[PDB]
């Protein structure tokens, strides 16, 4: 269980405020004025069947980065040491009730008034709030969102995944859960669990927690090419046919060719992807969205603080003295490790890995141009208009396109079996 | 919706809560009290009374006796009996001792004189404020909680008395 | 019609399949083609060998909108928007929203176009809600394609729609534009190419293919299987939820092996249960006659369930058990049998005491006056005795917070003359009746503190106060419900949590034998003594005999011990019995916390909150104020519910866990809950709907982003929305085939500051408020999409953008009005154009002297030069600025721009090689302009040749400022290529796909370009019904 | 050249809000319902009432202070206006004390 | 707003230019004719009222009570209501807004 509820706000990409303004924030709250956004983020993906696309938000990794940017931003305010929420108001917006629930239009007299001044890399407790410690229920229905916030904003990278391997943690319940979800994609058992977090909290050990780390296991496991038809775990895995290509479909089969000998005992790790190929990868931004709504009714391992940079070091409940470090890998080069693990395994030739690399070498060409490109019209727009100044997208740099640490973390999860 | 009292010291048989009724006590002449006001104002007596007779070379059952509010706090007001004594609690805890003799053995009308004067018009002046999420100790208060219980206390560098 | 919504609503439809095409844009062609010229031989179209080909062959082709043109459906939603090509007149689409005081057929008020657009989006969305059926595939036997897999739709005359859907099959003999296109395409992409094959000789799960489609509705559906997929459940979730919802008197049992996939969307989020159920109070306040029949199939169905059962000889027979002389006029005994008065046929008022549990948050139970003394108590007369021990066990069972002052008033009444206590004050005094004290300031102050009271002058009534305040029923709690599914609709307590006035303990024993440790018969014990103690006065006995004292207190001993099985079922059955009714039932329960004496803290207030006030946007603020008041009270019989609680009788031989078992199963099996979590979305989905249309064309609190502000719109006032929003309820009501009430609670007040909001208060003055959050929704996410598309593809819908110059342009050349050469507009920053605005007075000449009108700056000037003028000036002085203008445009050098922002617009074609004149069709248009309506603009549009053509004259007379020909499609699409006029090739953006080799499968380019060729998702899914795989053990 | 109105008026506008308290005629319905609703919310000035009706009362009381009715604001705008244009053209022109 | 147009000339003649005191002679001597009888007065008030009715855009819907109401009686054994007293007073069905 869990002791501390601690968060980690967004930082400043070298501007003088939140990289949000009134533009942006009206378009997420065009369909729903609350601020918790993670349900209408789902039905925006569209499951992940093809590349969402606006005009403002050009991606999937925008609309996550711009929902932290608004919490972030928005926060604030209810959290000074006077704790008032209804008094001030930021980027023409001000909270409805003491509970929170959603935003409105400031009215005249605050409109007049001048609006909150807020600060980057900010880290805010939760019991600090009065009526957030008064009602439990409340609070961990808000801190789960609040995880996966902190999830993204921990480190410059993308978002972070936590997986795990033990036998004990099978049983009959789980067996009989499992079988149900036969057939279906990664992205359907992904909003059926997150709908099921928000309804109720979940147990330290239950039947629904059991269940979404062994999801994760399965489909990192695969991922990395350790198991598949051949080489099954306990006659479970993932299996996508068109790998490399820009939206991956991952489908859950069961097969009886043969099951993987597992070593007995309890191993786990922290993996996340460094190159910007995440902002268009539905999957990863998935897996660390269940490992955020898992985090409020479980306590992890903490991080090491020497894999995260300065400013977020000694968070009491996420970063600590020697704690567990952070795998991160580049899209890429992935393939060519899932690749070369089948073909050593026996069941794959080498013209399908041809054709696979051709594949994946298109993709990551279109990607990176037009990821390029925007970041190209969001400098422009900042020159032009100097009392906006905001980011569509995380900001990046080039030495991230390079590979890193990629067989490190290839061959850690593979010995995790 | 009642409150949830806790022993943080020594409880009795193990960790444990206290969930009060809605029933109340009459006896009291011109004023009525619910239950879990009652067991705080006990407590907060027993506290003060051990406070004031304490001996330095005498030992003492428990070294704290006042109860603490755990959840409920919303349901309480501010002019209220219960918040009012749950500040004393926390300053009977401190160390802070009554200008007035308590007799060893309260009648009815003591105890009516007691929670009037409690609820008499005026204002809290010391710097201790009530919060369900632990109980905080001064910098500098004479208690010895903190060095042999682990749970529900913590101490304060800033907040000094 | 309001108690028939409360009780059962109509179910929603929103799983429906389309088989057809997922497009709604279609070409045509405007114009024929000159096949039989004199310059090519015949021999060189495809035409004449009778190819089919992808797209209409003629001289002018263009894209029109026809929503579902080629779809295939198994329920209709009807609400099509259908479009005439442009060489037809359209104005009927854009005149049916307050258009009711035009009186031409053939014209518009354009102050409403804004609200006629946006209501046609919303149409738009509402046609296409849908999901793609997978059909099947053939083989190709042909070398036109690469051994490709070519689907099959249903229906007659499908050797079109092979051609139709996939462009590139087609064959290359020529050097037309088609064939010049479809040869620049790629030839791998066509058909399918997934596949999700989960088992054996079954049906694959779903495909991917390559379509002919527009990527708008395919973003649409795609939201739409997002929401639906993410509703999804699963069967072992479903018996998991049934199992506890039972509390273990129900096994069902799932089935365990690799089953194709089903959709059963059924789970909501809390929220939506919340407003739901605020809805519906707002939609009871204040009526009995909407909530009675609720409390009475409730009372039904517990008789149903309930092992106990009413046997009134049970008192009858202990009453016969005594004998009193025949030497005597007053009994006792023939009293009790004359005031209990039993027939059995009032068990309803008994089980409607219990069901009121449920609901004391709107319903309040109150005891009928009539069972209170005609004239008041004396307590010297034997039937006023009985009548105040039968209040005295009555009281406690109902709801009302005021029960225990009413049973001390009670007794007070029956004492004067007797024994005498302070008042409060002159009017509410002894002597009053005690059904008037129903309020918490009512309550006197001697009840408080006991010192008020003399124990040396009142000292029964010294006793019966003590009596009341220690020894009155504690409330209690018990869990409830499996919100994993089902979710909770608790509003003030704790979801799971269902609160009772009377403690509740469970059974240890199945076989359970007579006890007298529960709480009821405790409280009757203190009654009877208390009785006792004024009997056995010797200030009452001075009329009766001894030996009736005597009987009197063996009468009384005779009910204390009567064998009552009532107290007991109460204190351990009837609370699993309420917590297994309480899930399944239509309207949810709804509680505010029982108090037992706790003055400062009985509830006085219950008000919901539906809009605003005035510059207060926040809910807290508003919510003191706005709100407004909820509840009845309900009479119940004092009689029959003591003769319940006296005469309790159980079966000879119980064993509960096989009665309840027994008689629980059959319930089980019915799923209207699965309907009504669904009707609950359905009602959130469209107030969010209505919301974010209605801020579109008035000011409101929420922040919505807006695009259409381009488009003229009225001056909108309370009554305007609220008709807007009429509209917008008959729309949303007809798509989903819903016949009861829908957004109407919210329509009987000003939509334009809606909020929802709900709030109790005590005595003491503490309030507490809920405020749900709105969930989101995607209807109105799908509109706000529409509204960005249509931004920029505004021309496909008929609307042009801009405004219009006047004035004759002479000349042989060929260019298009829609298009037209920057040297004949002019704007305000043109150096030597004249402003008009609202105070133009003509002044007439004299003697051969120019007639003049006054400018801005205040000169005045000629009927000749460029001048700017805005719609209305024109509108308002139509006839006069007809009379004094015409002539000078028709023949001077007057040029007017006319701001007008958006307009429907007309084309007409000619034959470039004559003489055309467009002068009739603009008078027609401008003699047509009234102050409140106009008529769609005429363009005259030379039509494309393929060869030489000789020139002519030709006259125009309207221009437009910008370009707006986005709705053309190529021009000869047969011959190689167009010499003379417009000319345009198959536009390569909506092709992106095909033309790009390096571009991914799967992108878009939303909302700037409309794709005409995607890959769609078509799916296999299952919807059966519940009881098809949840089976229970009968 | 001054015509005298025993209520205040305001410049025309169509959309003004219709539960607004600025206006005066309805800020005196509301006054009234409140002062309705501390009349009976005790009940001590209703003896002889068997069961309680202090929540109906609340709630017809709620029902008519938040009506949608536009009389006072056609009353504060448009009324003057009317009576403006009128009042030069008749037979007999108008006679006021203050 | 109002045009007329005319031709310069001197011979024109159009004598409508009074003074203050005239007018308010005649206001006086028309004061004194009412002489306290009604009749007098009845017609001007009453024709006033009409043309108001006629030139105003304000309508009155009684309606918009009933719904706001929502309230049926079963029968007359609902012997007390305030909503339906207060509409059973209010008569909507009368349609004289004299």
């Amino acid at each position: 269980a869990r002791a501390a509820f601690l968060f980690k706000t967004v930082g400043f990409g070298g501007l003088q405020n939140v990289p949000i303004n009134d533009e942006l924030s009206s378009h997420l709250l065009r369909a729903g004025n609350s601020p918790w956004q993670l349900t209408q983020f789902l039905d925006w993906i569209s499951l992940g069947r093809g590349l969402a696309t606006s005009a403002l938000v050009p991606t999937a990794g925008s609309r996550y980065y711009q929902m932290s940017c608004l919490l972030s931003g928005t926060l604030q305010i209810p959290f000074r040491p006077n704790h008032r929420w209804g008094d001030i108001r930021f980027l023409r917006l001000v909270w409805s009730a003491p509970t929170l629930d959603g935003l409105v239009v400031a009215p005249p007299q605050v409109l007049a008034q001048p609006a909150l001044q807020a600060q980057a890399d900010r880290v805010y407790d939760c019991d600090d709030y009065p009526f957030l410690a008064r009602d439990p229920r409340f609070k961990h229905r808000v801190y789960q969102q609040l995880s996966a916030v902190t999830l993204l904003n921990l480190t410059g990278f993308g978002p972070i995944s936590y997986v795990r391997v033990d036998e004990d943690m099978w049983s009959g319940d789980v067996n009989q859960l499992l079988m149900n979800y036969f057939g279906h994609t990664f992205a359907e058992i992904a909003y059926t669990l997150c709908q099921a977090s928000a309804n109720r909290p979940w147990e330290y050990d239950g039947t629904y927690a059991r269940m979404t780390q062994i999801v994760l296991s399965l489909f990192w496991l695969s991922y990395v090419g350790v198991i598949h038809q051949q080489n099954t775990y306990r006659t479970f895995y993932f299996q996508c046919n068109r790998r490399g290509d820009a939206a991956e479909v991952w489908i859950l089969s069961c097969s009886l060719n043969h099951s993987a000998q597992i070593r007995p005992g309890n191993r786990s790790l922290f993996v996340m992807p460094t190159s910007p190929d995440w902002n268009m990868d539905v999957n990863l931004i998935l897996s660390s969205t269940l490992t955020g709504c898992l985090c409020s009714g479980s306590q992890l391992p903490l991080i090491d603080n020497n894999s995260v940079p300065a400013v977020s070091r000694n968070i009491h409940g996420w970063t600590g003295r020697a704690g567990n470090q952070l795998h991160g890998f580049q899209v890429r080069r992935m393939v060519t490790e899932f690749c070369d693990r089948l073909r050593r395994d026996g069941v794959m030739t080498q013209a399908q890995q041809n054709q696979v690399e051709a594949l994946a070498d298109q993709t990551q060409q279109f990607k990176r141009d037009k990821l390029e490109t925007w970041a190209r019209e969001d400098d422009q727009y900042n020159q032009a208009h100097p009392n906006s100044t905001m980011f569509r997208t995380k900001p990046f740099t080039n030495a991230q396109w390079g590979r890193g640490n990629t067989g490190a973390t290839s061959a850690a999860i593979a010995a995790l079996i | 919706s009642a409150g949830v009292l806790v022993h943080y010291d020594k409880p009795t048989n193990g960790h444990h809560y206290l969930l009060g009724t809605l029933t109340q006590m009459v006896s009291a002449p011109p004023y009525i009290i619910n239950a879990t006001d009652a067991m705080l104002l006990e407590s907060c007596l027993e506290q003060f009374s051990a406070n004031v007779r304490a001996r330095p070379a005498q030992p003492v059952t428990r070294l704290d006796q006042c109860y603490h509010l755990r959840w409920g706090a919303q349901y309480v007001g501010e002019d209220s009996l219960t918040y009012r004594l749950g500040v004393l609690s926390l300053l009977a805890t401190n160390g802070y001792q009554l200008a007035r003799p308590i007799p060893r053995q309260l009648t009815n009308r003591w105890l009516s004189s007691f929670v009037s004067q409690i609820m008499s018009d005026g204002v809290n002046e010391t710097p201790l404020w009530p919060q369900e999420r632990y109980v905080q100790i001064a910098y500098d208060s004479p208690s010895v909680v903190d060095g042999a219980t682990q749970y529900g206390y913590v101490r304060k560098n800033q907040l000094r008395l | 019609k309001k108690t028939a919504q409360l009780l059962h609503a109509d179910t929603p439809r929103l799983v429906t399949w389309d088989a057809g095409l997922c497009t709604s844009f279609k070409i045509v062609p405007i114009v024929p083609a000159q096949v039989p010229q004199d310059v090519l031989a015949y021999t060189f179209f495809t035409s004449s060998y009778a190819i089919q080909s992808p797209f209409p062959e003629a001289a002018v082709s263009r894209i029109v909108v026809h929503t579902r043109w080629a779809s295939n459906v198994d329920f209709d939603r009807d609400s099509s928007v259908i479009m005439a090509p442009p060489t037809e007149n359209n104005i009927h689409l854009f005149k049916q929203l307050l258009n009711t005081e035009t009186l031409s057929v053939r014209g518009a008020n354009p102050l409403m176009f804004r609200a006629n657009v946006l209501h046609m989006l919303l149409e738009f969305v509402l046609d296409n809600l849908y999901l793609n059926r997978h059909t099947g595939f053939s083989q190709d036997h042909t070398p036109f394609t690469e051994g490709a897999n070519l689907r099959s739709l249903p229906g007659p005359d499908a050797e079109k729609w092979y051609s139709i859907m996939y462009p590139t099959r087609m064959g290359t003999p020529n050097v037309s534009k088609i064939c010049n296109f479809v040869a620049s395409c790629v030839r791998n992409r066509v058909g399918r190419f997934d596949r999700a094959q989960m088992m054996n000789g079954a049906m694959s799960e779903w495909v991917d293919v390559f379509e002919t489609s527009d990527a708008l509705t395919v973003s649409i559906r795609g939201r739409w299987m997002a929401r639906l997929a993410r509703m999804n459940i699963n069967p072992t979730e479903i018996e998991w939820a049934l199992t506890e919802c039972a509390q273990g008197y129900v096994t069902v049992t799932s089935p365990y092996a690799p089953s194709v996939n089903r959709l059963m969307p059924y789970r909501i989020s809390n929220a939506e249960r919340q407003i739901s159920q605020i809805i519906r109070i707002m939609n009871i306040g204040n009526n009995a006659t909407v909530i009675q029949p609720v409390l009475q199939d409730i009372s039904v169905l517990l008789q149903r369930i309930s092992p106990l059962q009413i046997d009134p000889t049970i008192i009858s027979n202990t009453m016969s058990t005594v004998s009193e002389s025949t030497t005597q006029t007053l009994s006792p005994a023939s009293s009790i049998l004359g005031k209990l008065r039993p027939s059995n046929s009032d068990f309803s008022s008994f089980r409607v005491a219990l069901a009121g549990w449920l609901y004391n948050g709107v319903v309040t139970t109150v005891i009928d006056d009539s069972s209170y003394p005609k004239d008041g108590g004396s307590v010297t007369s034997l039937e006023n005795l009985w009548d105040f021990f039968i209040l005295a066990l009555a009281l406690p069972l109902t709801t009302d917070p005021c029960a225990p002052v009413k049973a001390f008033m009670t007794l007070a009444n029956m004492m004067v003359g007797f024994e005498t206590i302070p008042m409060d004050n002159q009017i509410y005094t002894q002597s009053r009746r005690a059904s008037a004290f129903s309020t918490p300031h009512t309550w006197p102050r001697c009840f408080m503190n006991i010192q008020l009271i003399s124990p040396i002058d009142a000292p029964i009534l010294r006793q019966w106060a003590e009596i009341i305040h220690r020894y009155w029923p504690n409330p209690s709690q018990i869990r409830y419900g499996a919100p994993n599914v089902f979710g909770s609709a608790n509003l003030f307590t704790p979801p799971e949590v269902l609160l009772l006035p009377i403690d509740h303990q469970p059974a240890n024993v199945t076989t359970p034998t007579l006890d007298f440790t529960n709480e009821l018969t405790n409280w009757r014990a203190r009654v009877c003594e208390l009785m006792k103690n004024l009997v056995d006065n010797q200030r009452y006995q001075p009329g009766w005999t001894q030996s009736l004292v005597s009987s009197m207190r063996g009468t009384l001993d005779k009910l204390k011990l009567i064998k009552s099985m009532t107290p007991m079922y109460l204190q351990q059955l009837a609370p699993v019995e309420l917590a297994v009714i309480a899930p399944m039932l239509p309207f949810p329960p709804f509680q505010v916390p029982y108090v037992r004496l706790d003055r400062d803290r009985v509830p006085t207030m219950v008000g919901v909150t539906r809009q605003s006030r005035d510059t207060i946007t926040q809910p807290a603020l508003s919510l003191s104020t706005t709100n407004t008041t909820v509840g009845v009270p309900l009479a119940l019989d004092a009689r029959a519910i003591t003769v319940a609680l006296l005469s309790g009788k159980y079966p000879p031989d119980l064993v509960t866990n096989v009665w309840y078992a027994d008689a629980i199963y059959p319930m089980y099996a019915d799923t209207e809950v699965f309907s009504n979590l669904q009707r609950d979305m359905i009602t959130c989905e469209a107030v969010q709907t209505l919301v974010t249309l209605v801020a579109q064309i008035s000011e409101t609190q929420y922040p919505v982003d807006r695009y259409l502000d381009w488009i003229p719109s009225l001056r909108a006032s309370a009554a305007t929305a609220a008709t807007f929003a009429e509209w917008v309820n008959t729309s949303m009501k007809t798509a989903f085939d819903l016949s009861d009430m829908l957004l109407e609670p919210l329509l009987s007040g000003d939509p334009r500051m809606t909020q929802l909001a709900i709030q109790y208060q005590q005595y003491n003055g503490r309030t507490f408020n809920i405020i749900p959050e709105m969930p989101g929704s995607v209807i109105a996410d799908c509109v706000q999409l529409t509204a960005e598309v249509f931004n920029h593809e505004y021309n496909l819908f008929g609307i042009a953008r801009g405004d219009i110059i006047i004035g004759r342009v002479q000349s042989t050349h060929l260019w298009s009005p829609l298009a037209p050469p920057p040297d004949l507009v002019f704007d305000r920053d043109t150096p030597g154009v004249h402003i008009f605005g609202r105070d133009c007075r003509i002044s007439f000449g004299m003697n051969g002297a120019a007639p003049m009108i006054r400018d801005e700056t205040g000169l005045m000037v000629p009927f000749e030069g460029n001048w700017i003028f805005p719609l209305a000036l024109w509108q308002m002085n139509t006839r006069y600025f007809n009379q004094q203008f015409d002539a000078w445009i028709k023949t001077g050098e007057l040029r007017i721009r006319i701001e007008m922002g958006a307009y429907p617009y007309m084309l007409h074609y000619y034959d470039p090689r004559q003489y055309a004149n467009a002068w009739n069709l603009t008078s027609a248009w401008l003699e047509e302009i009234t102050p409140t309506s106009i008529p769609s603009v005429p363009f005259m549009v030379p039509i494309s040749s393929d060869h030489d053509i000789s020139s002519a004259p030709a006259v125009q007379y309207i221009i437009s400022t910008e370009y707006n020909d986005r709705s053309l499609f190529c021009t000869n699409s047969s011959s190689p290529q167009t010499i003379a006029g417009p000319d345009k090739h198959i536009p390569v953006e909506r092709y992106n796909i095909l033309t790009n080799p390096d571009a991914p499968p799967t992108q878009i380019q939303l909302p700037e370009v409309v794709d005409l060729y995607n890959v769609v998702t078509r799916y296999a899914y299952e919807t059966p019904p519940i009881t098809a795989v949840v089976m229970g053990v009968p």
